RNA sequence: AGCCAGGAUGUUGGCUUAGAAGCAGCCAUCAUUUAAAGAAAGCGUAAUAGCUCACUGGUCGAGUCGGCCUGCGCGGAAGAU
């Protein structure tokens, strides 16, 4: 398989082309086309959800042709509509930022089950937890 | 919007030219450019976002014309006065994306004479209401009264917040034409007083008697000392490089006493040359706000007979005389600095 | 070179040679790191 | 100590700022697969990348690794017939 090229996942959610700093000169400088995002990158955008912040291949060559494949969004968007909570911590030890449910977020890691690596989907909510301890997410008994 | 509308106008293509020169990728070489534009990112992402709001608001008002046959003026009456609302309220968050400290108010009289005293006092206690009206505190520096009413000269140090961001536009000559009250006719005359307008800074005085930076000389003295005076270095010079100011001394027979008062004498004459410096500088900075009260130079004009104010920066006249006498004059600065700031923005070129 | 009374290991490459009598410090990653006592 | 091999997974993290992604500075420092691997000790980007280390497997194969107390030495150490 080839390695990393000319491709690194940066961008923000998908919801459309937005031709910013984040997509343009995400381009810009490895070339293609900052409008193209609208038909070929947004044709699966109208399934989703608008606003879903998930990072796509930009793999690109000199024939400044680029073929994308996307994934899951980040736990720490993904937990964010889903726990209600916009903010995120950088002190949550000395307060927190809010409250989550247990059960809220194992039937959302089905969905990253399959680009996770793991003994089962039971072990994806270790993990999980252990990283929204981070953000001050409080697990609701 | 007299011009803002027309200032974001032109500049709205400029928010997708900065688009445009992000991904060319040769503007990336270098660095100034990319960061003007990272900084100047379209109408600055959160209020992008707000432009975005309010653009919802304009669709919303571009529906639900194209039909008749019905008594509808309310709804979009209401709809299109929201729309104002909210595009005022743009307006005025995108102003807002310093000099906020105390101030010095000086006010002293021009043309007139005693009038113009009189006058001053009223000016001063205007301002001195405006201030009380906010919680700012006002402490009289010094007086000079004018014989039969105000004063000559007043000048007050009003402390506070945001003191400089609203009372730095009073400077310049304010203009007054009435009846007097040291007059046996009743003619009416025009004078004239001139009002400045201060910041507060920081006056450190660093002795920078470092000898780091210090030559040092010694060597023999001139006069009577017959054998002693031949054979001893009792006379000091220091220069101290960065300013160049040069000192000696061989009044006494000791060294150690020499270069003891050399040195004091060098600190004193070089904190001189810096404290005379400042003093020519704050002069010329109030000479050239304060004009000349002749009442040919001015910013605003009170005429009493017909209870008018008028300003002439912006052409603004209104007829409201006695409300801002008694304190009220909050409504002559705001479109000031309505104008005022809607150059800031524009001078980024 | 830096010479003074007080050679040490400034990285992980520096290395301690005694050179005819005189202690010197030497690494192969950054040049202004050889120095002598003296 | 050498010599081969590995040296992994969601932080494009909120927390600051235009951009900060282990390695600029504010918090936390969990979890998974595993023989190992740090949510980063170093070099390196405007921002990514890229480059090492720990640690873990194979050959080699006998010793090896740092403090404490003490004897004698080394550098630090330049003046005028
Ligand atoms: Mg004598
Ligand atoms: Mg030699
Ligand atoms: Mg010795
Ligand atoms: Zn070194």
């Amino acid at each position: 398989a080839k390695k990393v090229q000319a491709y690194v996942k940066l961008q923000v959610a998908a919801g459309m082309a937005n031709p910013s700093p984040p997509v343009g000169p995400a381009l810009g400088q490895q070339g293609v086309n900052i409008m193209e995002f609208c038909k070929a990158f947004n044709a699966k955008t109208d399934s989703i959800e608008k606003g879903l912040p998930i990072p796509v291949v930009i793999t690109v060559y000199a024939d400044r042709s680029f073929t994308f494949v996307t994934k899951t969004p980040p736990a720490a968007v993904l937990l964010k509509k889903a726990a209600g909570i916009k903010s995120g911590s950088g002190k949550p030890n000395k307060d927190k930022v809010g409250k989550i449910s247990r059960a809220q977020l194992q039937e959302i890691a089905q969905t990253k089950a399959a680009d996770m690596t793991g003994a089962d989907i039971e072990a994806m909510t270790r993990s999980i937890e252990g990283t929204a301890r981070s953000m001050g997410l409080v697990v609701e008994d | 919007k007299p011009s803002i509308v027309a200032k974001l106008e032109a500049l709205h293509e400029r928010h997708e030219e900065v688009q445009a020169l992000l991904g060319d990728a040769q503007t990336i070489a270098d660095q100034e450019r990319f960061r003007a534009l990272s900084r100047e990112y379209a109408q600055l992402s959160d209020v992008s976002r707000c432009f975005t709001d309010w653009q919802q608001v304009q669709e919303d008002i571009e529906t639900a014309q194209m039909m008749l046959d019905d008594p509808e003026m309310r709804e979009m009456a209401q709809d299109e006065l929201r729309e104002a609302k909210e595009k005022s309220e743009q307006l005025e968050q995108q102003l807002q994306v310093d000099d906020e400290r105390n101030a010095f108010l000086e006010v002293r009289a021009g043309t007139g004479g005693d009038e113009a005293a009189l006058f001053a006092g009223d000016l001063f206690r205007m301002y001195s209401r405006y201030a009380e009206a906010r919680r700012w505190r006002v402490e009289i520096m010094s007086a000079s009264e004018g014989e039969h009413g105000g004063y000559k000269e007043i000048i007050a140090k009003i402390s506070g917040d945001g003191v400089y961001g609203r009372l730095k536009f009073e400077s310049g000559g304010h203009r007054v034409q009435r009846v007097p009250a040291t007059e046996s006719q009743g003619r009416i005359h025009t004078s004239a007083c001139t009002v400045a307008v201060m910041p507060e800074l920081p006056d450190a005085e660093l002795p920078d008697i470092n000898p780091a930076d210090l030559r040092i000389d010694t060597f023999r003295s001139s006069g009577a000392g017959g054998q002693h005076v031949n054979t001893t270095d009792s006379a000091i010079r220091i220069t101290h490089l960065p300013t160049g100011i040069v000192v000696e001394c061989q009044d006494e027979r000791s060294q150690h006493k020499n270069k003891a008062k050399a040195l004091s004498v060098l600190g004193a004459r070089i904190h001189a040359a810096e404290m005379a410096k400042r003093q020519q500088a704050e002069a010329s900075t109030r000479r050239n706000l304060l004009g000349s009260g002749d009442r040919s130079d001015r910013n605003r004009t009170y005429n009493f007979p017909q209870g008018r104010v008028t300003d002439h920066r912006i052409n603004l006249t209104l007829y409201r005389l006695d409300e801002v006498m008694e304190g009220k004059l909050d409504m002559l600065i705001e479109p000031i600095i309505q104008e005022h700031q809607a150059d800031q923005l524009a001078a980024l070129s | 070179m830096k010479v003074r009374a007080s050679v040490k290991k400034l990285c992980r490459n520096c290395k301690i040679v005694k050179r005819d009598g005189v202690i010197r410090v030497i690494c192969s990653a950054e040049p202004k790191h050889k120095q002598r006592q003296g």
